[PDB]
């Protein structure tokens, strides 16, 4: 109980969870029965999970969902239906959802903002997400922009739910997002978020969750399946349980001795 | 003083008919089963 | 991992970026009546020695408005809040939430019966009106001075609230009646303090009591108070001595979320 | 000579030891279609005479379709390459099929008017395969009662499959179930997967790399007998095949079971 | 890799050392003189006390013996096929039980280009089908028939007509060709491995009639081929199930092949 402070650990050679399901509505539909979610609880009983340790939560698309994505569970899956124009949508879901981001406030409208290094992001998400971007050169002047003049500004994202943005570092840049209908925040990558998952149905393995071109690593958490039949769907994540929460892990953040190293 | 403890485990069986007969004693119920499911939409025909 | 939390340290008794967040009320602002005093403020903050960028300014309505969910922005927080003599209980309540640190889970009152485990179990409602009514509940799960099918003759603790923390007899079951549709409620356990946030009083007296308990009414160094003519006067005192304001606060506190409680379902 | 029994091989680390088989080739009606000669098998035998098959031993199958050549595909040959084309909206098909042909099953009958049944292991699975597979499972409770289902209405029953012609169904292990496949068309087996048949490799002939032939959502395995190309010219595909049968077959192997020394291990 | 075969096993003459699946093949008419619909599940109950868990026991119909011999197929661990005796079908029960219980490994036999010989008596020629018509003209040395012109088919010897199942044995070392009605027929080179410990063969009535070698000077009676008195299918199926100790002590069931066909294909 040393908490906020960092000791070297040595060890020897010579020697009560809750899980939250996410899908789609679409799932619900086709399932056409409204005691699915129960069944699917005594299944997991049977597979070791106490009665209403369980939760089913339901959201309409990627879009939807993509819009500040709380996750309230020691563990989470996320079933992520694959379609191929929203590519870049699932990779920023699947970026926000499986990382610990430390975000502070933006205020366009009052300082230019640069990022400081590779692990430096801008995440813009609301209803209608529009960033237009203006870099200035070191004498505080648009560079192919005019900053008094937000037409001439570089449009990045165009009402998107979320966007994950990535501009030149060390170099300051004057925003122009819609922040009635959007919220930007200038966010930097702490690293992996153990405590969720994401079960990519369908695709061909498409997801890159790092902004570096020449990486676009598969971690143990991200999984695909073929699918037909959502009952298989989830008759397969009930029986596979085991090995999906073996390859998921408990929240560092949420665990004890992450006090005073930003807790939760 | 120990036997205490070990006879407490050990006569643990006459639970099970106190249990009978804290049973017998129960008001019983019974219920049944619960039609579920997205119930159709069907209205009224088109009159005139 | 364990950081070596179980492992200890030991000292000689003899050897020899950040952001700041500032939470004003409208009336502040409406004051001023300046479009350009944040952009002052920023540049005041430089000369302390703050760099460009990293203050920020949040506004609320009202400390009513304010409660409902209150968010921790920056590494530093830093809460102007107006004193107002009928508001003394939402006050204490406000500087509670946000210079404690708390660890909520969800209540599901139309399903079960709740009691409070020790002197830190408190339940925290907020939203657009809170109405919380109790009846607790004897041995035999009836009510006492109250009849548990009829809400009429429960006991009334709050009423429209945007922010309510409850606290009954420990050990009791209670049946609670809310206004779930506009409130939530959580069952909070206080673990401790909170040196991310400070607050300045504007105003009146000394009246803060961040401690249900009646017989301890602490005023910690993050609760500071000062008297008021000027909002602009007000701005200059808190840059000017910003310096003093951080040395007594503590940014490790800080959490990832902003939020001013750790949720677990 | 002593067969049944596993005796221990011994062999050392620091010695050095200074055609007759038989290749089938399945494809589609569309290959044939498209190459449009009718003495292409002979003189696609003739180049594999070049490359080392003596002529007669290169057999050329045609499937209609992966839906089509799902139905029960018999491959006794020494080595078999597949070449599926790859299509959008059949990917579960093609892992289906893939999973169907590259791994070996040793299959039980299934009366599902009779028992209930339960897979009581990762290695179990029911595979049916027929005209028209339409499974519909009833989990059971301790009770022999339907959980979310009606045991005696099947309207009720969960669907996991509609008119497929392959389909490998992974209920959850250790529950019993009540079963109403459309058995006047389909056939449905008690299936346990001993591991990978080394006879078959399957050449994925368009898209991506969408295989995967475990239950098992963690992981997607790509052995070495999952090939994937690209094309254009189905003269183009079956030249590369040629060209490179020897890498195909060293990618391959025998079938294991089929070897005189698996006698009372599943074969011969 | 060959799971040691090559090597050798010691063994001590004095050291004290101290779900299998069972399919019941049964023709129509036992089910029809049963005339229960549920009888398959009080058989169930029953083998359960014999010991055989629930589900573990399948009871496959076949309408006669023609058709079962038509590609039959051996589904469980310990395969029980109940035979009924008809003194005018003896070589056809004799043919289905060589099928079944002596394993087999066959390969294809394209008979409209080439000519085909019997190389040693454990090679036979197996042809199964709606109906297999056999006719056989063998060839001298010099590729001429002795008795039958090779291009007129009515000169050939016929060994079979319109049968289901046919175990065709014909003089080793002496090409011929077969005018073997493809249509509704396919015919094997197949030779006899050995012994199928999996099935076992119970012949209700009859005379102890079955001779599962092609030569003559032998008729082996195994372990595995019975015969019981019977006038009610009740009584017969209650002989088995209360036997079935027996019966399965005499089979073996690490014959089970991967594949529920009677023969090992090879191309
Ligand atoms: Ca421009
Ligand atoms: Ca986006
Ligand atoms: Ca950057
Ligand atoms: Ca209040
Ligand atoms: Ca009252
Ligand atoms: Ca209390
Ligand atoms: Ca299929
Ligand atoms: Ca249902
Ligand atoms: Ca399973
Ligand atoms: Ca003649
Ligand atoms: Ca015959
Ligand atoms: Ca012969």
């Amino acid at each position: 109980q040393n908490y906020g402070i960092n000791l070297p650990i040595t060890g020897s050679m010579d020697i009560t969870s809750t899980l939250c399901l996410y899908y789609p509505t679409e799932a619900a539909t086709e399932i056409n029965d409204n005691s699915w979610k129960d069944t699917l609880s005594q299944l997991f009983l049977t597979k070791g999970w106490p009665t209403g340790s369980v939760y089913f939560k339901e959201y309409t698309n990627i879009a939807s969902f993509s819009v500040d994505p709380q996750l309230y569970c020691d563990y989470n899956v996320v079933l992520m239906k694959y379609d191929a124009t929203l590519q870049l949508d699932m990779s920023e879901l699947a970026d926000l959802i499986l990382n610990e981001w430390l975000c502070n406030p933006m205020d366009i409208t009052l300082y230019y903002y640069q990022q400081t290094d590779e692990a430096n992001k801008w995440i813009s998400m609301g209803s209608s997400c529009t960033i237009k971007v203006c870099p200035l050169n070191t004498q505080t002047l648009g560079i192919g922009c005019l900053t008094t003049d937000a037409t001439t500004f570089e449009e990045v994202a165009t009402a998107e739910k979320l966007v994950i943005t990535d501009v030149v570092d060390g170099v300051n840049h004057k925003l122009d997002v819609t922040t009635a209908t959007c919220t930007i925040r200038n966010c930097k990558k702490l690293g992996p978020r153990e405590n969720v998952a994401v079960i990519q149905v369908g695709g061909s393995d498409i997801l890159d969750i790092t902004a570096d071109p020449t990486t676009a690593p598969q971690t143990e958490r991200m999984m695909r399946i073929n699918w037909k039949k959502w009952w298989q769907v989830f008759y397969t994540v009930v029986d596979y349980v085991d090995q999906i929460i073996q390859v998921m892990s408990k929240r560092s953040r949420s665990l004890n001795s992450a006090a005073f190293y930003y807790r939760v | 003083a120990s036997l205490i403890y070990r006879q407490l485990l050990t006569n643990s069986y006459t639970v099970d008919l106190s249990d009978e007969i804290q049973e017998i004693g129960s008001t019983k119920s019974q219920n049944v089963t619960i039609n579920p499911g997205p119930f159709a939409q069907t209205g009224y025909a088109p009159v005139n």
